RNA sequence: ACGGAGCCAGCGAGUACAACCUUGGCCGAGAGGUCUGGGUAAUCUUGUGAAACUCCGUCGUGCUGGGGAUAGAGCAUUGUAAUUAUUGCUCUUCAACGAGGAAUUCCUAGUAAGCGCAAGUCAUCAGCUUGCGUUGAUUACGUCCCUGCCCUUUGUACACACC
């Protein structure tokens, strides 16, 4: 774990640059309006957030 | 009575203005004409090999007369249609920017187009005067 | 508007750069029938030669053919830009050329055999006859014919 | 703090989700019921509706 | 003709700096070298110069193994034998004068050719 | 003040706002006279109120139409309805009852949409198909 | 000595309607109570904040989606009004949900 | 990749003097003139169909009923 | 089909502890580059001057100016990094393809279909999806014949239930 090599790869962008903010997952992420919550947790917490099924 | 460009059909007025601009020796064509697609959307140069630049200048001048003021990027959005992207769905491709820039600078040299404070370029009193004059020319040409 | 077109002079067959070309087609699209020359390049070559665009290839005169031929072998002399040329920067000698009917296919073959000899991945893929530009092959090009 | 108003409301919602889930994790032994986030010109009041209020206070 | 790259002769090809080749090289190389360079290709160049120096002047120099595939073959690199990582094997490749312009990855086939039946 | 009113006519997403005044028989759309409507083959569509009513009915009446939104033919139908409704409203407001009733009899006996806005509007699309009310395809194997 | 009019501006936001309308009505009533000239609670297009999402957490099942959304209503107000009474109005009659913001613009 | 039609040239790519006297002789007696009608008689290629068709508007040999693009509608002058 | 000319939308989205939407002015043929200026948004991109479409010409039944796959060379952009071509652009080769068997899918009014745009994926990349709007129909307005569904009656040696 030499500091020059450990976690040395850049992560400024791409699939793994940002995480789920709920689960830390990198799949099925919703970046719209800075939600940064994956789709399933969004479906779970939408009503608390302010999102509702309307039409 | 008095007549503006709005009282004459678009295509006939544009053709007549192109012919009038071609007849007189002003409105220099850039040395790179006969070379260019006029946009990435097209795949061939204009069928009218010489004189098409006058048509484009006439259309541009009429457009600035009708609208508020128009820059170069807006003209790029105006001209240019759908590119045949091989085996992919067509999209909208903006027109070539150099051609429209040269058109606007040539219209500036002719005095028909003035730099607008709000950005872009608007119509000038002398140029709009010639536009009304040639609109009258076309209108009494019709009958 | 129309002309009798001087019966007895309108050619029907031509041999420009050792390929037979039918002359009744429009000049630019008649020139398009030689390898290494497309509608755009032929159109520009005809434009620079001052020959009429709407003319017919079987009716334009001989010195017109040789002037067109001269234009379309050393384009950079006649103000054809560095771009718009077929083979630019020419990785044998660095001089932007334009390949033609026999020259195009021949020089493409030397480039292909260079890629075969150089032992590049693109070269061996070309030697095998498979797709080169990185397309899926599970479903693409599954029939030789 | 300057940010798009729609994004600001989305952030307020996700912050309320933050608070609600954290309080659910913590005050579960307290019979936690709900949380209200009231915003005043100066203070961001956070009302906790729970059963064992006296133990919640501690 | 024996070999010229872009009008620059083979004899000039052996003795010539990187930057002139960059100016001679196509657009992709131009952007790659204009975008700055990693330290790893510099170390590879140093090791490979050392390997060329070490060889007693009349055999093929000792193969230098390397994982780097993303850097290209400069005129200084000719006359050298490198083992490019293939996923398992540092596949051998001797760097010919026609190496130039290309990467190393073209000569370490990351997949085995597929044979059916 | 000059006797003048403002009416409008709509299509799917087109909207023509027409100002009618006591003028000199002056009919402009987007600042251009009616004879040069954007298209060419629906031109008679936009003359239709003119000829159905008769030009002499409004010879001292001027027309100014600004049409926005929607495609070409939707805009044309918008100008149609706007001009017709402007004529009817002006005759009701300042001319007489029988005149307006005669105009309505001439209009509604021909292409009812001339005075009544069209009720059809686009159907929202749904998941499971590329169309508003179409599905994608089935495989079954 | 604050007689200089600040031509102040009061804008609002919410995800709900009745509370926002109530706050705006109280603001207008307060402005009228002290003889204030104003531009009314001009309505702004309710911005629909929409996200489409697949329902299945695992991709299996018939293709079924859903659309969650809020609306934001803005209803900004500007006042050609004195200083202290306007500010006192801003720091009073605040309802959770609706967010009040004040711009002097003087 | 077929060969079924087996079509010949079947079109006068260049007008000839005898064909000119033809096009002029039945410039009348063709009570309706168009591009397709002109090329139906094997004497016009189709690009010069428009050329001869526009040329006939010289001394009023035929009259126009409509001059929309993509076609033409001409009757015999009476 | 290709040239010019006409010039028409509605859903969106858009930068802060980061670097987004980009106008406008200069360059380049284009992708693009550069200099400035707006917009934390009915304010600026944006009237998203979108395509199909319309008008005037070139083409003329020729796998042809259709079709643009497969390749050769070059120019740029994002990227630590692009070869196994990221993607865009310029010149060229231009293949199969002649309305597609058995069979089978979707759909009864702003519907199908054609046409594109926006948003989600996004540092770069859609031929995808979710939405939106443009032009906009033929044919039903019925039936249990095929495939099934609901209720009732009947028969059953079936109940892991006609697999
Ligand atoms: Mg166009
Ligand atoms: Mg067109
Ligand atoms: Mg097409
Ligand atoms: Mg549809
Ligand atoms: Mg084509
Ligand atoms: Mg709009
Ligand atoms: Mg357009
Ligand atoms: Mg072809
Ligand atoms: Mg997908
Ligand atoms: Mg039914
Ligand atoms: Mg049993
Ligand atoms: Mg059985």
């Amino acid at each position: 774990a030499h500091e020059n090599v450990w976690y040395s790869h850049p992560r400024k962008f791409g699939k793994g640059s940002r995480q789920c903010r709920i689960s830390g997952s990198h799949s099925g992420l919703i970046r719209k309006y800075g939600l940064n919550i994956d789709r399933q947790s969004f479906r779970e917490k939408a009503n608390d957030i302010g999102f509702y099924k309307y039409r | 009575p008095g007549v503006s460009v709005r009282d004459v059909p678009a295509q006939d007025f544009i053709n007549n203005y192109a012919s009038f601009l071609q007849r007189q020796g002003k409105l220099e064509v850039p040395g790179y004409v006969d070379i260019v697609k006029t946009s990435a959307g097209n795949e061939l140069p204009p069928q009218d090999s010489e004189g098409w630049f006058y048509k484009r200048a006439a259309s541009v001048a009429r457009h600035i007369y009708l609208r508020k003021q128009v820059g170069v990027g807006k003209l790029n959005k105006l001209y240019g249609g759908a590119k045949n992207r091989g085996v992919r769905p067509h999209k909208h491709v903006d027109a070539s920017g150099s051609i429209n820039r040269k058109v606007l600078q040539s219209l500036e040299k002719l005095g028909v187009v003035e730099i607008s404070p709000k950005g872009g370029r608007r119509i000038s009193d002398n140029g709009l005067r010639d536009l009304d004059r040639i609109a009258a020319a076309t209108l009494e040409d019709e009958e | 508007s129309l002309v009798v077109q001087e019966q007895g002079s309108f050619q029907h067959i031509l041999r420009l750069l050792n390929t037979n070309v039918d002359g009744n087609i429009n000049v630019v699209y008649a020139l398009t029938t030689i390898r290494g020359v497309g509608r755009r390049y032929a159109n520009l070559v005809c434009k620079k030669a001052d020959v009429d665009l709407h003319k017919r290839a079987g009716e334009l005169t001989q010195e017109e053919l040789e002037r067109i031929v001269q234009i379309m072998q050393n384009p950079t002399h006649y103000k054809i830009p560095a771009w718009f040329l077929n083979r630019q920067k020419d990785v044998n000698d660095g001089k932007d050329y334009h390949s033609l009917a026999n020259n195009l296919e021949s020089k493409l073959r030397d480039d292909l055999e260079r890629l075969k000899k150089i032992r590049s991945h693109r070269g061996i893929r070309h030697f095998w006859g498979l797709r080169v530009r990185g397309q899926h092959t599970k479903t693409t090009g599954r029939r030789r014919a | 703090a300057i940010i798009s108003k729609k994004r600001k409301l989305v952030a307020d919602g996700v912050f309320y989700a933050e608070l609600n889930e954290f309080f659910t994790r913590e005050l579960a032994e307290e019979g936690y019921s709900g949380v209200e986030v009231r915003v005043t010109p100066t203070k961001t009041e956070i009302i906790i509706r729970a059963t064992k209020v006296q133990d919640v206070v501690g | 003709k024996t070999y010229s790259y872009k009008g620059v002769d083979l004899e000039k090809l052996l003795e010539m700096p990187t930057e002139d080749f960059v100016k001679l090289a196509p657009a992709r190389v131009r952007r790659k070298f204009a975008r700055g360079l990693s330290e790893k290709p510099a170390g590879l160049m140093k090791k490979l110069r050392a390997a060329k120096l070490s060889a007693p002047e009349n055999e093929k120099p000792a193969v230098v193994r390397t994982h780097l595939r993303n850097m290209i073959i400069v005129p200084e690199m000719i006359g050298s034998v490198v083992g490019v990582y293939n996923g398992k094997v540092f596949n051998q490749v001797e760097i010919r004068p026609e190496m130039v312009g290309h990467y190393l990855g073209e000569f370490s086939i990351t997949y085995t050719p597929v044979r059916h039946g | 003040t000059v006797p003048s009113v403002q009416t409008f006519g709509k299509k799917k997403s087109a909207t023509a706002v027409a100002h009618v005044k006591a003028g000199k028989g002056l009919i402009k759309v987007n600042g251009s006279p009616i004879t040069l409507v954007q298209p060419e083959i629906l031109r008679f569509k936009v003359y239709e109120p003119l000829l159905l009513v008769g030009l002499d009915k409004f010879a001292n009446i001027d027309i100014r139409v600004k049409v926005t939104g929607g495609g070409h033919v939707s805009q044309v139908y918008a100008i149609r309805q706007a001009i017709a409704k402007g004529l009817v409203a002006y005759h009701q407001k300042f001319v007489d009852e029988q005149s307006k009733n005669e105009l309505k009899k001439a209009f509604t006996s021909y292409d009812r949409t001339l005075l009544i806005a069209d009720s059809r509007r686009p159907e929202p699309k749904k998941f499971g198909g590329r169309g508003a009310r179409s599905r994608f395809q089935k495989s079954y194997r | 000595q604050e007689v200089v009019i600040h031509k102040i501006r009061i804008n609002l936001t919410s995800t709900k309607v009745k509370q926002l309308e109530n706050v705006s009505a109280n603001i207008i009533k307060n402005a009228e109570t002290f003889k204030l000239v104003k531009k009314g609670p001009v309505r702004l297009p309710t911005k629909v904040l929409k996200i489409s999402t697949r329902k299945t957490p695992n991709g299996e099942g018939s293709k079924t989606w859903d659309t969650y959304e809020m609306r934001i209503h803005k209803r900004y107000i500007d006042l050609e009004a004195p200083a202290h009474i306007v500010k006192r109005i801003t720091q009073i009659t605040i309802e959770p949900g609706v967010d009040v913001e004040v711009i002097i613009a003087a | 990749s077929k060969k079924s039609h087996k079509d010949k040239a079947k079109h006068a790519v260049v007008l000839d003097q005898d064909k000119f006297d033809r096009i002029m002789k039945e410039a009348p007696t063709y009570r309706y003139v168009s591009v397709s009608v002109l090329v139906d008689r094997f004497k016009l290629g189709g690009s010069l169909a428009r050329v001869a068709l526009r040329h006939l508007e010289n001394e009023g040999i035929i009259k126009p009923v409509s001059k929309h693009s993509k076609q033409a509608i001409y009757t015999r002058a009476t």
